[PDB]
């Protein structure tokens, strides 16, 4: 029935069905994406709040309809929600082990994990999962949006906190540095060793100033091509402090001088042109700092528009001629 | 009849200069810090009564329509008019960008609020139409301040009736397409402004348009309405690509072509959530601050008979940004309108 | 040591050292800038709250790392904090005399005061202090960003309230009107007498509309040249209501349709190209109206980026060969 497309006559992403975190159940359910909540923040060295993001994000998504008229796409059924990875507190070794297993398990199903943190360090283990999934004879690419490089070889004596995340990810043996993009870095939360390691490893990050200097889209397109050309799987990650402060207040560490929502919506379409992605993460939403749920809404529209734009690319559209009077 | 005190306060330190309201206050601080008994723009109160309006010679009536129980989303817009009125205390009625004294140019009056009958959308909308009728029959153009987006139903009804054998255009600027044939059977909720306008005898599809839409709070029938009736939609995407001035000017030409009157409803959720968090259903990917003022300026160059502004909910904004954006939407419309009239002689 | 440049192992500006308001002590401390809090609000004609701005501004600045990778500059040591000017309540003439003496004293040291209000009338007194400091044989320039002209010859019969600030500053005898700039004026908090008095004196203000019609930067450059070319000292002030409401909600009198964060950051660099400034002020931050510290954080980033850009123009950069774990 198509009643849900039209004006009328459980806490899950997009009001989607729950399916257990089980490869066989996921393979049989008919969906293309699987939402996984990861309320973990032991990687966070800044202000708390990310642990409530998965709940807030689900709830915001429940307010949109499944139909996206700009794309002539319905998302109903495209996703399901696996709930949350359950973690013991002050137990970081074992938390990461469980996250790793969960992402391997979704990947085994063939569905695309949508991983909602929680803090940015969860990317390390989700990325390592995709690395292991595809294995040493395939090539991965990686794209991340954020204001911070997170290129700390170590931080405060540790090696897997959020500021080390790219230093660990760029070490994955089937991620060639030339297939790695990092967009939006700016302002001062970027210590000199983050730059020095980048230059040492050849990480061709696109600073926010590089982006503005290039009119944004030309340089984004180049970095999309590096990540998607000649790669077998691509990991896409968001920290919405890539956005200007006014546009995404409810994040762990907001930064002035970022992207506008209209520029991110064009960037989502540019990504969608390549016709697929293997994993999607969003981390560092921080709903206690949010006004009218601005950051959560921005994130929800970005994720849903990427789903819808990918569907439109795949020609997976609704019949134009359907009318409420059927 | 048409009398106001410059900088509000009477008593021993009253000001009486005919133009004191366009200059820095002289004996005191006026209402820039403390609101007192402020009307919209500090204008005279005038009951919404064709006799009183006529006798004052008022050419612009500000009327609030706080009704917020005609809608499907959440209540709150009932509180917006008070925040708007309060916000006008942070401005003069003189706009240097247009060299116009809005208050004397238009002889603006504040007609207070349209009364409501709680729980009764039918009768509340009848009150609204009757009240708007008085302002029109009094010889004024109107600024209507919502209240939920049910407003253009009685609003356009009134202007349609007043327009008679003439023809009326309708423009709708909204994140949301608002073109439900009905919503769970109800023909006159905030979701059906555009279909209810097309139903008017002197409002024709060729003189209707929508601008500003985006995102997924837009069921397919709302889009199908525009396709099937051949009504132009300019999405937010098209406005960004082609440019605001280019699109706005095309649309105003469209809705005014061979019409006698134009109704323009403007939802505050057309504005990007970064500039307007205080809204019943706020949305990213919208108009930026400077673009709101530019659209207002363009609308003032073309002119409309009724401008309505809806869905502002000050409870969900902790700052003054929402209230002061709504002031500017009105003040730039009026400023540009006066500059245009004056250049036309 | 340079440990602060790198990933790790009193409320003051930038967590800087406290140094007394003392010409001799300031000259000796090594810093180039001295932060001066001025929590005076009795020139305010509008909504209350600016008294709290010096505290809130300082707190945001304590969150930043000192190293800016976009400039390759370290701000550690570049500033000290002189605390707040001691001022009586309900005695504005005496308050303004205290501010005067505080500003002359910092200027006597050769350091650049960074003066944080508080209300806009504090600029009258700081600007007069700079005028008198340089003396009758020197030429001053003055550049201010704000949505209000503040050109009331009088207000409520008074001559030194916030809306009078530019009317007083443009009377300083060694400030030629040709060396004055005012950028961003817009909307209706600009009564006819402010326009008339501007015209009478030949104040060549750049309205927001003029700036947009010009694409901003071509006109800002022309006004920077008028203030810096051929003057001996330059006063730069900010009311962050010059910014769009979206990126500055927490100000005394917020204004829609203004500069966005990236545009002000480009303006900062254009100013820095001129290789110096004599005084920096910011007034009318108003934290009770702020949305998640947005305005305060934009202000902080503007001020710190101006310091960094200026250091970069001067070649005061860090040795690139320096590495962590040294
Ligand atoms: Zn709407």
């Amino acid at each position: 029935s198509y009643a849900h497309l039209f004006s009328p006559l459980l806490i899950t992403f997009l009001r989607s069905a729950h399916v257990p975190l089980n490869a066989e159940a996921l393979k049989a359910c008919g969906a293309k994406y699987a939402f996984v909540g990861v309320p973990f923040d032991e990687g966070n060295i800044g202000k708390p709040g990310s642990e409530d993001a998965p709940r807030e994000f689900r709830l915001i998504t429940q307010e949109y309809f499944s139909y996206w008229f700009e794309y002539n796409v319905d998302l109903h059924g495209k996703a399901v929600d696996c709930g949350d990875v359950s973690m013991p507190k002050v137990s970081p070794e074992v938390a990461h082990e469980r996250i790793y297993r969960a992402v391997r398990e979704v990947l085994k199903s063939g569905l695309i994990p949508i991983i909602c943190g929680g803090d940015r360090s969860i990317s390390i283990t989700a990325a390592r999962a995709l690395s292991d999934h595809i294995g040493p004879q395939k090539k991965m690419g990686y794209m991340h949006f954020g204001a911070q490089l997170d290129m700390a070889d170590s931080w405060a004596g540790e090696r897997n906190l959020a500021p080390c995340a790219m230093a660990r990810i760029t070490e994955l043996p089937n991620l060639d540095i030339r297939n790695v993009a990092h967009l939006g870095a700016r302002n001062a939360m970027n210590p000199k060793d983050h730059i020095d390691l980048s230059k040492e490893r050849g990480l061709q990050y696109d600073s926010m100033f590089d982006l503005f200097d290039a009119g944004i889209y030309p340089l984004v397109e180049r970095s999309i091509d590096r990540v998607w050309s000649g790669t077998d799987a691509q990991y896409l990650g968001f920290n919405f402090n890539v956005m200007d402060s006014s546009t995404a207040p409810g994040v762990t560490s907001t930064e002035p001088g970022g992207l506008e929502s209209r520029e991110m919506m064009r960037i989502v379409d540019m990504i969608a042109k390549r016709g697929g992605v293997s994993v999607i993460d969003l981390t560092e939403l921080c709903p206690i700092f949010d006004i009218s749920g601005t950051a959560a809404r921005l994130a929800a529209c970005v994720i849903m528009r990427l789903m819808a734009s990918l569907a439109a690319q795949d020609g997976d559209v609704i019949d134009d001629k359907l009318r409420r009077t059927d | 009849k048409w009398q106001f005190t410059p900088h509000q306060h009477r008593g021993p330190a009253e000001q009486f200069g005919e133009n004191d309201h366009i200059y820095s206050p002289k004996l005191h601080n006026g209402s820039f810090k403390s609101r007192g008994l402020a009307t919209f723009m500090g204008a005279p109160y005038c009951p919404p009564d064709r006799h009183k309006i006529r006798e004052m010679g008022a050419k612009i009536c500000f009327l609030a329509v706080p009704w917020d129980q005609g809608q499907i989303v959440r209540a709150g817009a009932s509180q917006g008019a008070a925040a708007l009125r309060d916000a006008t205390t942070q401005y003069f009625p003189y706009m240097f960008e247009y060299d116009v004294d809005l208050l004397s140019f238009f002889r603006v009056v504040d007609c207070g609020d349209v009364p409501t009958v709680p729980g009764n959308n039918i009768k509340s909308q009848e009150y609204t139409a009757d009240y708007v009728t008085e302002c029109l029959e009094g010889g004024a153009k109107v600024i209507l301040f919502g209240g939920d987006h049910s407003l253009p139903i009685p609003g356009a009804k009134a202007l349609s009736r007043f327009t008679g054998s003439g023809k009326m255009g309708y423009l709708h600027v909204d994140c949301h397409l608002n073109a439900a044939p009905d919503w769970a059977g109800n023909l006159i909720t905030n979701c059906s402004g555009a279909p209810r306008a097309l139903d008017l005898p002197n409002c024709n599809a060729r003189n209707m348009a929508h601008m500003g839409s985006r995102n997924g709070l837009n069921p397919k029938d709302w889009w199908d309405f525009y396709v099937d009736n051949e009504i132009r939609v300019v999405t937010m995407s098209e406005m960004i690509e082609r440019g605001l001035e280019v699109c706005a000017n095309e649309i105003f030409e469209r809705v005014k072509k061979d019409t006698d009157s134009l109704y323009f409803t403007w939802d505050t959720d057309s504005i990007d959530i970064s500039c307007m968090p205080g809204n019943s259903a706020p949305e990213c990917y919208g108009l930026k601050g400077r673009e709101v003022i530019q659209l207002a300026r363009i609308a003032g160059r073309h002119g409309c008979d009724i401008l309505d502004i809806v869905e502002f909910c000050p409870y969900f904004d902790p700052s003054q940004i929402g209230a002061k954006m709504t002031v500017n939407m009105i003040y730039h419309y009026l400023g540009s309108r006066a500059q245009t009239l004056r250049q036309q002689g």
